[PDB]
DNA sequence: TCGCCCCCCTTCGGTGCTTTGCACCGAAGGGGGGC
């Protein structure tokens, strides 16, 4: 078959990102994997005259106890031409988030049957490191549509459509959405009856070449206000600063008849009785925060952004937005691994879950603002990553003035 | 011999052409060293004569080798390198003897004339034009181009390393139980075979290299311990660094101190407890490498301590894969940390230190976390796994940190070790207001263009204060306001500010800072008994805050 | 009068914030070590 011409965006050059250190078992997995891929012609060994590189590592899902090679092509994808400009990419079905159970399938291997534009292959180079630098790094580049490259689902688009047509025609009310290397497959079948149709789809695939989500239960988490019977000055200074911040999100929120309560230089633990106009002002503000914001709409042309705050007790709140203070979704992620005691694992899992929700809902992942030191994140996050995609992220140090989302 | 291996195609950067730079003058001892290398190099096909058709040139020179009597031909390809394509370097790091395993039989080999045994892409050779001057006046020099990798070209190391890897690949796959550490042209070859069978494999390896144009001269073939390798000495059971000679000086220049600090960092990989904070401080604010810098008393003490350590002989041991790795950290003061990595007690694999100051404001717990992260990364590099940690921080202290701190943080499997001084939080902020304690409504403001500012407070018990401030900033005044409330308050205090900034710093529980002013506040926070700190939005007429915001107006 | 690699310590300068300095961070200066 004939390769599709592919270019970087104008004025950009290929990725030049250093390989980071890898554990013994990840290096072993990759040597085994890349060796086998080399024999099958999917990659070729290259030298240092190719000046591009992309980090490579390996993940292993507990419920699939084999390793999965993961090339972090985030940089290459940012620099790759758009196929929306060139009319090859994928659309998002609005019905997927309506389904009762969504299963995630890794169909990365379907790409390895299509060759890649030979002028573009050099941009896919990666380097396998060596324990104690016993040897120089070993470099490969791709000869076929790589896993994790955004041009792969676009180029393989028409192929994937034809593979799936019989299944989608036989199961009209199952919704399949391709996101990168994954198929997101939702239906309203009883759980065991869902899993059987997934096995059927897996079979239709193997005649050419995870665990269950529940958008049903992705509740939104609002801004709540404390309920008590007695109120101190500090309770009301914290209530006011909170509502003042919230007046950047909601409309017509009032602080005048609660600030009045505090007039005077008062003791923080001084119990101040609510007036009836403060009770009116409070129960009123309470309801505005109850039901959601009027006038917030998804814009597919703009990026998604996700913020996360650590709240303790293994709890994690998050907001997804494209414009400041116009949240498309507020939520709260809670862990259950067992110990209670790994923040970086919890945050890494919170990030995969939030990004998974954006794919189901809007069809793409958000750029994350992560509440963690860059170097702490980079020391550990690959130990807990379980997805075939990686979202964009940046690192923020944001002291809470208000515990706004709790 | 010239390897028959394929040449690596290499380009100039687009739009760029080749270097046109004149040879400078050289001594007659160096001209004769080059002529002999060069006439010989032409006879081995390493270089070829060129003529005026080739417009390029680049300067050449020569240094001596540690092979005391031989010379090293170098070309100043700075100009060619700029215009040469980029490469992806395949040397990702430096092997460490602590990552070696005990081997029954060991050999160290070095390839002769390594770079000159690898051919250079034929289309690129014309850009390597140079000239040998021969005492300058009497003749225009004799001109050559390289046919093989030049020493001084940006691409030569990686192309050689890549070529060596390919040449070694067949032998490695045929002998998976023979460890070959391949660093540039230096081969460490370890095996668990008997010496006789081992030396058979060596011959085989050496014959394999010779077929591909890589000689292994006897002079660089080490057969017996101690093996000289990568600046270390490998014995069967242990390893040492080659001797470290510290500068001795009555008068110290900036450059001398830079050299001294670098030596000590190199030593810190096996000498425990090395410190360079006070010596490095001396380089701050200096303006020339030759500026005399007087050693402070603290730098003299630190130097003295380091000399006592360097006087005691040390050795590392080798890695036993069947045992756990253990990393133990001690606190040394002033943001300095030292660590040891062992498997059996008092048999260190290696040591090291962490002393970087990250951020303007931090605390010991954060810096301990950074040390942990440095050690973890280093351990992946050397042994492919992270170690078990023994840390001088109570489990209670850590739990108190990662619950009240708003960022995700973590340490892997670790064990408390009572080695004072211990890492600890130097104060904590009450998460609830404190009954009976005074309430301070603090505020500070500065005129953005004027340099002038005011810091002050008002109090529930009725107290009142304003402080003129000169040459300040908006953020400083807020810090000063906090500075005052802590200063004029009892051991228990409640405080209220409207600087998200100040709240951010203090709430992170810093115990040190590049800011003298923040240090003072830290000082004062440590002396207090309880402190509740609270924030309110500015300029919305809140009780107390409005009283003080008015007052500071 | 050179090249490539890792490390540490200092200095400088670009970025973005509902800023007017400030904190963060990558790069480049110096040094150590390797071939
Ligand atoms: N540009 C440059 N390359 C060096 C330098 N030192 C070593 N190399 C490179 C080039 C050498 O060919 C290669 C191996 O180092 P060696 O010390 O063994 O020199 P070489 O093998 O060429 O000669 P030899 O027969 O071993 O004495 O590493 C240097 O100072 N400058
Ligand atoms: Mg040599």
């Amino acid at each position: 078959i004939e390769t599709v011409p592919v270019k970087l965006k104008p004025g950009m050059d290929g990725p030049k990102v250093k390989q980071w250190p890898l554990t013994e078992e990840k290096i072993k997995a990759l040597v085994e994997i890349c060796t086998e891929m080399e024999k099958e012609g999917k990659i070729s060994k290259i030298g240092p005259e190719n000046p591009y590189n992309t980090p490579v590592f390996a993940i292993k899902k507990k419920d699939s106890t084999k390793w999965r090679k993961l090339v972090d092509f985030r940089e290459l994808n940012k620099r790759t031409q758009d196929f929306w400009e060139v009319q090859l990419g994928i659309p998002h079905p609005a019905g997927l988030k309506q389904k009762k159970s969504v299963t995630v399938l890794d169909v990365g291997d379907a790409y390895f049957s299509v060759p890649l534009d030979k002028d573009f292959r050099k941009y896919t180079a990666f380097t396998i490191p060596s324990i104690n630098n016993e040897t120089p790094g070993i470099r490969y580049q791709y000869n076929v549509l790589p896993q994790g490259w955004k041009g792969s689902p676009a180029i393989f688009q028409s192929s994937m459509t034809k593979i799936l047509e019989p299944f989608r025609k036989q199961n009209p009310d199952i919704v399949i959405y391709q996101y990168m290397d994954d198929l997101y497959v939702g239906s309203d079948l009883e759980i065991g009856q869902h899993r059987t149709k997934i096995e059927e789809l897996r079979q239709h695939l193997l005649r050419w070449g995870g665990y269950e989500l529940h958008p049903d239960k992705w509740t939104v988490q609002p801004i709540v206000l404390p309920e008590k019977d007695s109120w101190t000055v500090n309770d009301i200074q914290k209530l006011v600063g909170k509502l003042n911040w919230a007046s950047q999100i909601y409309a017509g929120i009032k602080v005048r008849q609660l600030s009045k309560l505090l007039r005077g230089t008062k003791a923080l633990t001084e119990v101040v009785p609510l007036t009836e106009e403060a009770e009116l002002e409070l129960a009123e503000n309470r309801e505005i925060l109850k039901e959601p914001v009027h006038g917030v709409y998804y814009d597919p042309s703009k990026d998604l952004i996700a913020e996360i705050q650590k709240q303790g007790q293994g709890q994690w709140t998050y907001q997804i937005y494209q414009e400041p203070f116009k949240n498309l979704k507020t939520g709260k992620y809670a862990r259950m691994k067992g110990a209670h005691t790994n923040d970086v694992k919890q945050l890494t899992e919170a990030v995969q879950k939030i990004a998974t929700e954006s794919i189901v809902i809007w069809g793409k992942t958000p750029k994350f603002k992560l509440p963690i030191q860059k170097e702490t994140w980079e020391a550990w996050w690959t130990e807990y990553w379980q997805a075939t995609w990686i979202p964009e992220w940046e690192f923020v140090n944001t002291p809470p003035l208000v515990k706004l989302w709790y | 011999p010239i390897s028959p291996i394929e040449t690596v195609p290499v380009k100039l950067k687009p739009g760029m052409d080749g270097p046109k730079v004149k040879q400078w003058p050289l001594t007659e001892e160096k001209i004769k060293a080059l002529v002999e290398i060069c006439t010989e190099m032409e006879k081995e096909g390493k270089i070829s004569k060129i003529g005026p058709e080739n417009p390029y040139n680049t300067p050449v020179f020569a240094i001596k080798k540690k092979d005391s009597t031989k010379w090293r031909k170098l070309v100043d390809f700075r100009e060619l390198n700029k215009r040469t394509q980029d490469f992806w370097e395949v040397q990702l790091g430096i092997p460490h003897p602590a990552g070696l395993k005990q081997k029954k039989s060991v050999t160290v080999l070095d390839v002769g004339d390594a770079f000159y045994s690898v051919p250079l892409d034929k289309d690129f050779r014309k850009y390597t034009a140079f000239t040998i001057p021969s005492i300058n006046n009497e003749t225009p020099g004799i001109r050559y181009q390289y046919n093989v990798l030049p020493m001084g070209w940006k691409g030569s190391p990686a192309i050689f390393q890549s070529s060596m890897t390919k040449i070694l690949e067949p032998f490695r796959k045929q002998n998976p139980d023979i460890v070959i550490y391949q660093y540039m042209d230096d081969l460490y070859v370890g095996s668990d075979l008997e010496i006789g069978q081992h030396r058979t494999k060596i011959e085989e390896l050496r014959q394999h290299l010779l077929r591909w144009g890589f000689t292994t001269p006897d002079k660089k073939h080490q057969k017996e311990p101690p093996f000289l390798w990568m600046g270390y000495e490998l014995h069967p059971d242990k390893w040492t660094v080659q001797p470290i000679v510290l500068p001795e000086k009555d008068s110290w220049t900036v450059n001398d101190i830079q050299k001294l600090v670098g030596k000590l960092n190199w030593a810190s990989q096996i000498y425990a407890g090395i410190k360079v904070r006070q010596l490095s401080k001396l380089l701050r604010g200096t303006k020339a490498l030759t500026e005399v810098v007087p050693l402070t008393e603290e730098a003299e003490l630190e130097l003295a301590e380091n000399r006592e350590i360097l006087k005691e002989p040390v050795h590392g041991v080798y890695y036993d894969p069947s045992k756990d790795l253990i990393a133990e950290i001690q606190k040394q003061g002033q943001g300095q940390w030292t660590y040891q990595i062992y498997q059996e007690p008092f048999k260190n694999l290696k040591t090291g230190k962490y002393a970087r100051m990250k951020g303007a404001h931090t605390n010991d717990v954060k810096q301990l976390t950074e040390a942990v992260q440095k050690i973890a990364t280093e351990s992946i590099v050397i042994w492919g796994k992270t170690p078990k940690f023994k840390l001088p921080i109570q489990k209670e202290t850590w739990e108190a940190w990662w619950t009240e701190y708003w960022q995700a943080t973590w340490i892997p499997e670790w064990e408390f070790v009572n080695t004072p001084p211990l890492v600890k939080l130097w104060y904590q902020l009450e998460k609830e207001p404190i009954i009976g304690a005074e309430t301070f409504y603090v505020d500070g403001a500065a005129n953005r263009e004027t340099k002038l500012g005011k810091a002050g407070y008002v109090t529930d018990r009725g107290r009142q204060k304003v402080v003129p401030l000169t040459d300040t900033t908006n953020q400083k005044t807020e810090l000063q306001a906090i500075h005052l409330a802590l200063q004029d308050s009892g051991l228990e205090v409640n405080i209220v500010t409207d600087s998200q900034y100040a709240l951010g710093i203090i709430q992170a529980q810093p115990d040190k800072s590049e800011s003298e002013l923040v240090s003072q506040i830290i000082e004062q926070l440590i002396k207090k008994e309880k402190v509740y700190l609270a924030w309110v939005p500015a300029h919305k007429g809140i009780g107390g805050n409005e009283q003080v915001d008015k007052l500071v107006s």
